[PDB]
């Protein structure tokens, strides 16, 4: 059922894919504002001990909602909070209470506003909260990784999490493509190994198919310390993730 | 809701009613959730987000969601009754073996459809298996269902897998199969296979019926959070005594479906190819 | 530092 699960994920990531370049149609918020929102969402997820999949789902919900709706400057953080609440309800065993999110928003939006925006997000997404994320594909990729290296998985997760910061240029790539690029980049960084043939057969993504995404992720990884938003790097500066964020990105990717 | 006329109340997730659509004329189930401090419940959110991704004949098909500000309505296809009521009514005499085989085949087809997707039921029990008068059984009550695209960490008691009882960390698909296996026994003996009273009483009943889990049968029992060395050294009961009416093929299928090892426990796709299902029909109930 | 009012930082 694993291959069928991966096939279903590949089929579903297209339907759940947010509109490419939705920030152009947004009259008030920009890519930098979304990056700040994702930074704050990473900080909240570490504050409440939420899973990485929860943050990935929340980012997907924000992207789809802003693709299908227009949000002003003030309500962007409310949209992010509602998406985080929905992702925690869907994925986490015990979602944080709405009062907890209201508190973490520095008492900006009340409980009623948070619940109303949650209702709006649920209506816009038509209760399609099962969007495949980078984590879901990365786990399946790890299942086809030999040998099981913890640093490889930690660095792949770190790169996938970094890819959530900038919509440009990461919303033009499928979540499977981003996960494959992250896995290959991590494998080359820590182990010096290329894209495995097992994943070549399983996914159909050859090394040259991920080359644009791979180069984009390498550019982001090289400039990760200089990035304005640093929540993910601090989060992956912990023994839980083997401190992969402190690793030096490879200077040249031999492609 | 304005186009739905509640005919009766069938159950008490929130209360569920049997209603009629004034336009199409079909009879539907109209489960309602009172949206209050927490908003839409996690159970309802997961049920709507996963049941709408599952379009299978052997699965209750949620077809409309009236999501208002004060209440959330889920419109499922109306089935005549659940498997619990059918088993209770047919308690004087055993359920016909072809009917049992057909019901198990449809249940395993639904489970295989769920596991081909990334939906884990985790609430497989006769109260959640609806039956129509055309002799078709369907999975329902997906409020406790979780999507296992990433591994799902552990949080009724009778249909709980032994792995969950021994402090399992991540939910596997086998926890569903085990539950189905229990239902299988409950369809053959008209009795719950493991009617446990507590989390340790259920474990003792399972150990009595299938033997205490040694490391040879299930590698890794000793290094489990809820496993205790002070466990009686029971012997596995012969499946003839456990399920008398079940044939050799049925007994083998139940033995493979109640395997202690979650990894080695048979899957729905593999169970659908068992020789027990070589004579499957579709009898009416 | 998760407790932030992002409206000020957005502008």
């Amino acid at each position: 059922y694993h291959e069928d699960i991966h096939t279903y994920l590949r089929e579903m990531e297209v339907k759940c894919k947010p509109k490419v370049g939705y920030m152009k149609k947004q009259p008030d918020i920009t890519n930098s504002m979304r990056a700040i929102l994702v930074d704050w969402l990473v900080e909240v997820g570490e504050e409440y001990k939420l899973q990485n999949e929860t943050l990935h789902l929340a980012v997907n919900y924000i992207d789809r909602f802003l693709s299908s709706m227009s949000v002003l400057r003030g309500k962007l953080q409310l949209v992010g909070t509602a998406a985080m609440l929905l992702a925690s309800k869907f994925e986490e065993i015990y979602p944080p209470e709405v009062a907890e999110f209201v508190y973490i928003t520095d008492d900006t939006y009340t409980k009623k506003q948070v619940l109303r925006m949650e209702h709006l997000v649920l209506k816009v997404l038509t209760f399609d909260l099962a969007a495949p994320t980078v984590n879901q594909f990365l786990t399946q990729y790890f299942l086809h990784q030999q040998p099981a290296n913890c640093k490889v998985e930690s660095l792949a997760m770190f790169l996938g999490e970094l890819s959530l910061i900038d919509a440009d240029p990461y919303l033009k790539y499928l979540p499977s493509v981003i996960a494959g690029a992250a896995f290959h980049l991590a494998l080359y960084t820590v182990t010096g190994q290329s894209w495995p043939e097992s994943l070549i057969r399983k996914t159909g993504y050859t090394l040259e198919s991920l080359k644009p995404c791979l180069m984009d992720l390498h550019q982001t990884y090289l400039k990760a310390p200089q990035h304005a938003q640093q929540s993910i790097r601090e989060k992956y500066k912990n023994s839980k993730y083997h401190g992969v964020s402190l690793l030096n990105p490879p200077e040249t990717l031999n492609l | 809701m304005e186009n739905f006329q509640k005919v009766e109340k069938i159950g008490e997730y929130g209360v569920v009613y049997k209603a009629r659509n004034k336009l199409t004329g079909e009879v539907v189930a109209l489960k309602k959730i009172r949206l209050d401090t927490e908003g839409v419940p996690s159970t309802a959110i997961r049920e709507i987000s996963l049941l709408k991704e599952l379009n299978h004949p052997n699965i209750v098909k949620l077809l409309d969601v009236i999501h208002t500000e004060n209440k959330l309505y889920l419109v499922f296809e109306f089935l005549h009754q659940d498997l619990k009521k059918f088993m209770d009514a047919s308690a004087l005499t055993g359920i016909p073996l072809p009917l049992i085989k057909s019901y198990l085949f449809q249940l395993l087809q639904g489970l295989a459809f769920c596991h081909s997707h990334r939906v884990l039921h985790r609430d497989l029990k006769p109260q959640n298996l609806l039956i129509n008068t055309e002799g078709a059984i369907k999975l329902a009550d997906f409020g406790l269902a979780r999507a296992f695209g990433v591994p799902v960490r552990t949080y009724t008691l009778w249909y709980r897998a032994p792995e969950i009882l021994l402090g399992c960390k991540y939910y596997s698909t086998a926890v569903d199969i085990w539950s189905l296996g229990c239902i299988f026994a409950e369809m053959v003996t008209r009795r719950a296979l493991f009617p446990g009273d507590s989390e340790i009483d259920q474990l003792f009943r399972i150990f009595r019926t299938l033997g205490t889990p040694d490391e040879v049968v299930w590698p890794g029992v000793t290094s489990m959070p809820d496993y205790k060395p002070s466990f009686p050294k029971w012997a596995r009961q012969d499946f003839s005594k456990v399920v008398p009416p079940l044939d050799e093929d049925g007994r083998s299928l139940l033995s493979q479906m109640l395997h202690y090892d979650p990894n080695k426990r048979i899957s729905a796709k593999a169970a659908l190819a068992h020789p027990f299902f070589q004579d499957v029909t579709k009898p009416v109930p | 530092n998760a407790k932030r009012n992002l409206s000020s930082e957005f502008a």
